[PDB]
């Protein structure tokens, strides 16, 4: 890879409540050993065979360690892993036609990072995604989520795809003609957005000033769009901005 | 039998230790500094201070002329000589936070540098995160007084290491103006046991 | 704290909102000249005032005393004098100072005579300039 | 009884097998080795060993406490026999530590598996990235796995019938550290003896189920009777001998397989101080005595 | 041992050695000078001074041609400034430090701040249309008190090392110190230049001071 | 650090307020000519005096001496002479000088003979210009 | 090898380099000249002298016409004043400096300040009404001793470089330096044009001085 940060991507996906589906997912009337075997074979053949075939469809830079049953462990270029996470979610949702959900954790590590710690950390992220519960009123976690590089960046799959990826696409399409001072301006935007929690007024003013400085190579309309996002959807905006910085980092790859 | 060497590290020119090569740190700056895991405040790891101090002491005690006075302070496990340690270093947290907020300033900064090609005269910028000068770090170093006849020489060597640090840097791009530190409020107090020669050890540290 | 802006006060949780409101009210029905307007203010019309405020801010931020010294109060008095100067030099700056009450904030700082009051004034001024840009600019 | 509350003001490194990983707790053999090294340093290793072997001092291993909530590893109970409803041991699989007082709620069900997990929030793990600087070669990087505790969080050890020698070694152990890279900046804590009466109620009660509260190995004459309606997990204990006057070279001690500190038994056993080093200049001991909390099952 | 080279940098002309555009939007120029983050004092980075001095010395010790990489220039340059070559790691003898503005009180006596805004413009040669720009510079007459640590790896080369250090200091006085120096900025002078032993007493310290003195 | 006006006093901090009140008194009761005509002073009327003040201010500020030199005091005395001349030339300029305290301040600078007193005098004249242009202007 | 170009700029008429007009106290002239912040001395910025000299020299050297961008000048102009092209970065051989006036004592001998105020008006043609204005000018007779550093990079074209430098100085004498030049201002003269070696000696420094003096 030529553009991005020289980082390995570790993906760990797991179907939510597959054991519950095997216990009581099938209605009691349609319970037989043949139906149970059909469901088991569907799941197993999907994971093993179809993950192989789907990753062979386009030359993803992935190095699948294990697919097996209900689980997944793949290591590759972090951009390819991030791109294939949504493809995996969509293909699983098609295959099950939205009867089972999948949780994933995506870790980002350097090449010489310990493999034991890669596995442990990405498992922790996958557990955090399985801990996803948007409202503290329901019973049992929603579990249909993905964790992005850190246990604080747990987003649902719909949230991830729609919000984060449309924001990342807009940022990419509006930030490609920035200067090398613009990169530092994006860094400052990220720092200000992270600090907004402990600085309500001065920090939003500083963000407005930074957008003012930027709105000469990005346009006034997108500066206003970023300002609106910062006051409405901040954590998604921070996620998209960090992903853009890591994807466009010119420190080899 | 156990002495506590207290003090403060005062940053003079901005200090850059370590690489926090995790997504959170590298997503906001090109080359981050080491932060506390939970509070995210800058710290001086005990390993960094210990290693730089040992390096300077080993240079100075040889000077082209390790040795026992270094192995007994920092330990050894090489092949047959195994001394455990006498100095027990601790991770040094940032002590100046309430003082730094009176200046309406963050504890860390980003230094904009560049390199200019000599064949093509083409420049190339780089950014390094750095802990701002004026930051203070209170440290405790624990000394295990195993020998009564060597404690004075060990503390003389400890003071020499601190002095060599004061005319050197602590972490990162030191020769390019970073990491200059000062030592203030250096004292030693006996934490466990009774030691009547603690006054001369304070005289060595207060020298 | 509790910096008086003539009509409504500001504090550490308020200054940004009122700065944005004042700047937006600047863009809504802007200044009119004798010849029917219709320009707005520019940075290189209060740049001297901003530089004086920056110098005094640097002086105050290096002092830990809760009460401003007379050597700094002289600087703030000169800031007020200069604000009166460019206010009378051109009416496009006079109404800018009036509606976004630079003079009221300066008087309140010169009355409270405290470090925190001037720090709040400086934060309000910085927010005022920040919202003046990204909406207007130049 | 006499809970030794540990307040850590530095990240800790408790290694299982590797320097790049850290566990949030440390075992009873780790604490015993630390105290024995302190006693050797101050010259009464024999007195401490006799105290420990004669049960004058016997302690559990370190457990998390979070805001005066003392936690215990989720016991390996033969329950979940409620074969009608609920999720016994289904959502009780990511739950590693249960509060010691809420153990009766966990025994009969009703403990919220989800709520007990986000409530349990002690610090977070980190990897410290380091090098060995070489002046003319290429600097070789290495990394240390660390755990940092939170503000009102630490570890605690159950000691019954505390001793002046144990208190004296614990004071010295403050300024030597505990864990892996303690001579670097990682072993640093403050301790209190902090007698407690709520916990004493739990340990003064009898029951048909004995929850093992420390890594223990029953002696050969009682292992057979210990393995009777037992629900345990076997754990390997070993590593390199940490001493200056042993073998003149780094040598691993014998691997000892003990019962993990969440195991439950119906027959009580008292373990032993096993000698896992015999070819060196001094003995090397592995504390494997049994600490039990009795419940009704 | 360790030697500390003291001195003062006096700005003959306004210097723009900065690249920091952080913190307050109180009306700062879009191209501010680098300042101390806490004291807000204008600052001379040790990296800027080291790089400019190394460039001038390496050109002068070649002589007049500097097209090589920084790790391939000269043995004297490598031993003074450091070499990261894979096999031959040559360690820097000089440890430069960031330099803050020292005479702020003297500048405040003259009722002037430490930095100015210099107004410039460019004239379009085809349309004769002027394009103004504003640059911030540290005032001429600003003084920067610096300390550079030199370590005696061996005393057999200290005389030549200090000759080369003085040569570099002289070469900066006939050049600039970072920024738009070709267009009038960045001129500096070195005054009160001296060396002292940090710990101990180097036998030939008076020789080094005489070299540095003149 | 403190120049005399008579009953009232001017220090390093209250120079702006005193200049503002002096200007406000002039605008509230404008000077009346002989033929029942109200007149407002112009900056060009006292432009020579102001440039003389600024000319010696540049050479005073480039002097870190408490005591003013003989030639600097000669220049300041000549400034006072020019102030008197311009007052005698125009009755409205004389009224402006009398309502303010240019003569009193300049003679107190001559009395104190010190560098800081002249600097405060320059501050006072700057504040008077600023508040004169603030209300009426040229 | 490095060379220093000494000399003096004498104001034949009043000169006006535009100032900041935002920090020159309160109640000063309408359009001030640029001054040194510390000493309040009017100065000729190195940027302005360099720009005027480069424009005149590039126009006269090329064909008498000049419409291109500054980076697309002749080889001599690019090697003297620098270039910032992509693959052709010329390092400028000339380092201009800010030039404060030196004969303040001489001006104070005649009891005159360094700067005057020039009164001008524009007469509206449809109304025949005048519109007076005031500007500040450095008075004629002020002297500005300057120093320009020359990097002696190629020994084979130092004579041509100094011929171009003398030609540019001559062109500046038949033009103005900054300000309202076509309206009587900014006329300057050059004398005492001598080049000296910064360090050591130059074996063709006598030929350089005679082409710089004639
Ligand atoms: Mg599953
Ligand atoms: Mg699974």
């Amino acid at each position: 890879v030529e553009v991005g940060i020289n980082r390995l991507g570790v993906l760990r996906a797991d179907v939510d409540n597959l054991g519950q589906a095997f216990i009581n997912g099938i209605p009691d009337d349609y319970l037989s050993i043949s139906r149970t075997a059909t469901f088991s074979r569907a799941m197993s053949r999907f994971f093993k065979n179809y993950l192989n075939q789907l990753l062979a469809e386009k030359s993803y830079k992935i190095n699948v360690i294990y697919a097996g049953g209900d689980d997944l462990f793949m290591i590759g270029a972090w951009q390819d892993i991030l791109d294939f996470s949504i493809v995996l979610k969509q293909k699983f949702a098609d295959f099950t036609q939205n009867k089972l959900s999948i949780s994933a954790g995506i870790g980002m590590f350097r090449e010489k990072y310990p493999v034991a710690r890669m596995a442990s950390l990405t498992g922790d992220l996958e557990d955090a995604a399985k801990d996803y519960k948007p409202d503290e009123r329901a019973v049992q976690a929603t579990k249909n989520a993905v964790t992005l590089f850190d246990a604080t960046n747990v987003f649902s799959w719909d949230t991830l795809e729609n919000d984060i990826f449309v924001k990342l696409d807009a940022i990419t399409k509006n930030f490609e003609k920035l200067d090398e001072t613009g990169k530092a301006f994006i860094y400052r935007l990220i720092d200000l957005l992270r600090g907004v929690n402990e600085n309500q007024q001065i920090n939003i003013a500083r963000l407005a000033y930074t957008l003012s400085r930027m709105e000469e190579k990005i346009g006034k309309t997108f500066a206003q769009e970023l300002y609106n996002w910062a006051n409405a959807d901040r954590k998604t905006l921070i996620m998209a901005l960090e992903i853009y910085i890591l994807k466009t980092r010119e420190r080899a790859a | 039998m156990k002495l506590v060497i207290e003090g403060t590290i005062v940053l003079k020119t901005g200090m850059h230790i370590g690489g926090s090569s995790d997504f959170s740190a590298i997503g906001a700056v090109d080359s981050p500094v080491v932060r506390d895991t939970l509070t995210r405040l800058p710290l001086i790891p005990g390993s960094s201070l210990k290693g730089k101090m040992r390096y300077l002491l080993a240079k100075e005690l040889n000077n082209g002329i390790d040795q026992d006075e270094i192995l007994r302070l920092f330990g050894s496990s090489e092949k047959d000589k195994i001394r455990r340690a006498r100095l027990k270093f601790n991770d040094i947290k940032l002590s100046n936070l309430a003082e730094l907020e009176t200046f309406n300033v963050s504890s860390t900064e980003v230094k904009f540098e560049n390199t200019i090609n000599r064949k093509t005269a083409v420049a190339n910028p780089r950014q390094i995160e750095r802990v701002i000068a004026g930051s203070k770090f209170d440290f405790e170093i624990f000394y295990n007084l195993d020998d009564i006849k060597e404690v004075e020489k060990d503390f003389e060597n400890i003071k020499q290491g601190f002095d060599l640090l004061e005319f050197d840097y602590l972490g990162g791009h030191g020769t390019r103006g970073s990491g200059r530190i000062a030592f203030e409020n250096l004292s030693v107090i006996t934490a466990v046991g009774n030691f009547e020669k603690i006054n001369t050890l304070n005289e060595i540290l207060g020298a | 704290t509790e910096l008086k802006i003539g009509n409504e006060k500001v504090n550490s949780t308020n200054f940004g909102d009122f700065a944005e409101k004042a700047i937006r009210g600047i863009n809504h029905k802007p200044f009119v000249n004798s010849k029917g307007g219709e320009q707005k203010i520019t940075t290189s019309k209060i740049r001297g005032i901003l530089e004086l405020v920056n110098k005094v801010y640097n002086r105050v931020i290096n002092t830990n005393d809760v009460e401003l010294s007379e050597n700094i109060l002289a600087d703030i008095a000169y800031i007020k004098v200069k604000i009166a100067y460019e206010s009378g030099r051109e009416p496009v700056v006079k109404d800018f100072i009036q509606r976004t009450a630079f003079t009221a904030a300066i008087t309140d700082v010169m009355n409270q005579r405290t470090r925190e009051s001037f720090l709040l004034f400086a934060r309000y001024v910085e927010s005022l300039i920040a919202y003046f840009k990204f909406y207007g600019g130049k | 009884m006499k809970i030794i509350k540990l307040y850590f003001e530095s990240p800790v490194h408790f290694g299982e097998k590797r320097l790049s990983e850290s566990k949030i707790t440390f075992s009873a053999d780790t604490l015993f080795s630390a105290l024995m090294i302190e006693a050797v340093g101050l010259g009464k290793e024999d007195e401490f060993y006799q105290l420990a072997s004669n049960n004058l001092v016997k302690f559990s291993d370190a457990f998390p406490f979070i805001d005066q909530y003392y936690y215990i590893p989720k016991p390996m109970f033969n329950l979940k026999l409620e074969k009608e409803d609920e999720n016994p041991s289904k959502a009780f699989k990511k739950l590693l530590y249960v509060p010691i007082d809420s153990l009766e709620d966990y025994l009969s069900g009703g403990l919220d598996a989800y709520f007990e997990r986000e409530s349990f929030n002690l610090g977070k793990l980190a990897l410290s990235e380091k090098v060995q600087q070489h002046d003319f070669k290429d600097s070789e990087p290495y990394n240390v796995g660390t755990f940092t505790f939170k503000e009102n969080t630490g570890l605690y050890v159950l000691i019954e019938q505390t001793h002046p020698l144990l208190e004296e070694l614990l004071e010295n152990l403050q300024y030597s550290g505990i864990g892996g890279k303690r001579n670097s900046g990682y072993g640093k804590f403050k301790f209190e003896i902090l007698e407690d009466s709520d916990i004493e109620d739990l340990f003064s009660a009898k029951g048909n189920r004995k929850i093992l509260l420390s890594g223990a190995l029953p002696k050969d004459a009682e292992l057979e009777q210990a393995l009777k309606n037992a629900s345990y997990l076997l754990e390997r204990r070993g590593g390199f001998v940490q001493s200056d006057t042993y073998a003149t070279n780094l040598v691993k001690k014998q691997d000892l397989y003990v019962f993990k500190s969440g195991s439950t038994f119906e027959n009580s056993f008292d373990g032993d101080i096993y000698q896992v080093g015999k070819k060196g200049n001094h003995p090397v001991y592995k504390y494997a005595k049994s600490f039990f909390l009795e419940v009704s099952v």
